[PDB]
């Protein structure tokens, strides 16, 4: 009596699953042409050139950004909300708001797509930060996120008005403290009746454990290219796995739904303005 | 003094 991608789609139809938690990563933002490093990007991708990394990572890693912050602005102004556009994986996650069916999205993304299809900050916990806040990195002092959009998207390192530090886009960097409101999965996981992966490795913690919160009888659906975290060497009978490409999965769920003619509909209004 | 982690740091 294993659950396919089908089941699942009688759960939500049949209203049997009202409560559906959804975790999101780079996977997602892919399709939108949003630049990964694990997977080259656009000539951007190596602008490394003139800045001496340790490792790629350290981009998001507060002590080289102290020494050299351009390679992280450098990246800011290419993920800046506004370059790129949602495709059909984040008007799906919408259409499930629509419906009343969406109790949270947890994302690892900061290209703050998920906000720019529709659904509102209240159903979204960004746990890896978002450019819609600031922080000067010397003082402290917490600026809007649009003060240092100019400076970002001219190329000139954002300075804080007060003592002129370095203002930081409220990003999570590796070994940083996620912000407190990470912490709705306490009550909102247990909460659900049904959890959906889409296009994550789960390689970051504490987001990956997430897959665990949900409670021992609630449907785990994978819809990524490779199997993996969890559903992989920690599987539960309730797991499923739409293994393959994510818009493709998404499209064949969303088939199986019968929501192809809302989707189109949703997509083309949303696309349309301006 | 640390948190967000991924395979390397
Ligand atoms: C926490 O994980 C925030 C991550 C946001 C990552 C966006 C990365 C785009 C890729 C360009 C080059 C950066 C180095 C790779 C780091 C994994
Ligand atoms: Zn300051």
């Amino acid at each position: 009596g294993k659950l396919s991608l089908q089941d699942v789609a009688e759960l939500i139809r049949a209203r049997a699953c009202q409560r559906v938690v959804v975790m999101v990563g780079a996977g997602i933002s892919t399709p939108s042409g949003i630049p990964d490093f694990r997977s080259p990007g656009s000539g951007l991708y190596s602008n490394l050139q003139q800045y001496d990394l340790p490792y790629p990572e350290a981009i998001f890693e507060l002590p080289f950004f102290f020494h050299n912050p351009k390679p992280f602005f450098t990246l800011a102004k290419e993920l800046y909300p506004g370059n790129y556009k949602p495709n059909v994986t984040h008007y799906f996650l919408r259409l499930l708001h629509d419906k009343g069916l969406l109790l949270r999205l947890y994302t690892q993304n900061i290209d703050g797509l998920e906000r720019v299809s529709g659904i509102p900050a209240s159903k979204l916990v960004e746990a890896h930060g978002t450019f819609a806040s600031a922080t000067c990195t010397v003082c402290q002092r917490p600026f809007p996120g649009e003060d240092i959009r100019a400076d970002v998207m001219a190329d000139r390192v954002p300075r804080c008005p007060v003592c002129t530090g370095v203002v930081k886009p409220d990003i999570v960097f590796f070994g940083e403290p996620l912000p407190q409101r990470f912490l709705l999965h306490v009550v909102d996981f247990p909460m659900a009746d049904l959890l959906l992966i889409l296009g994550t490795s789960l390689e970051v913690e504490p987001f990956a454990s997430l897959t665990e919160a949900v409670r021992s009888s609630v449907p785990r659906l994978l819809i990524n290219r490779d199997l993996v975290g969890p559903l992989a060497w920690h599987p539960r009978s309730r797991d499923v796995a739409q293994l393959g490409d994510v818009v493709h999965g998404v499209e064949s769920l969303v088939e199986l739904l019968g929501w192809t003619e809302e989707m189109r509909d949703l997509v083309q209004r949303e696309t349309g303005k301006l | 003094t640390a948190r967000k982690s991924t395979g390397g740091w």
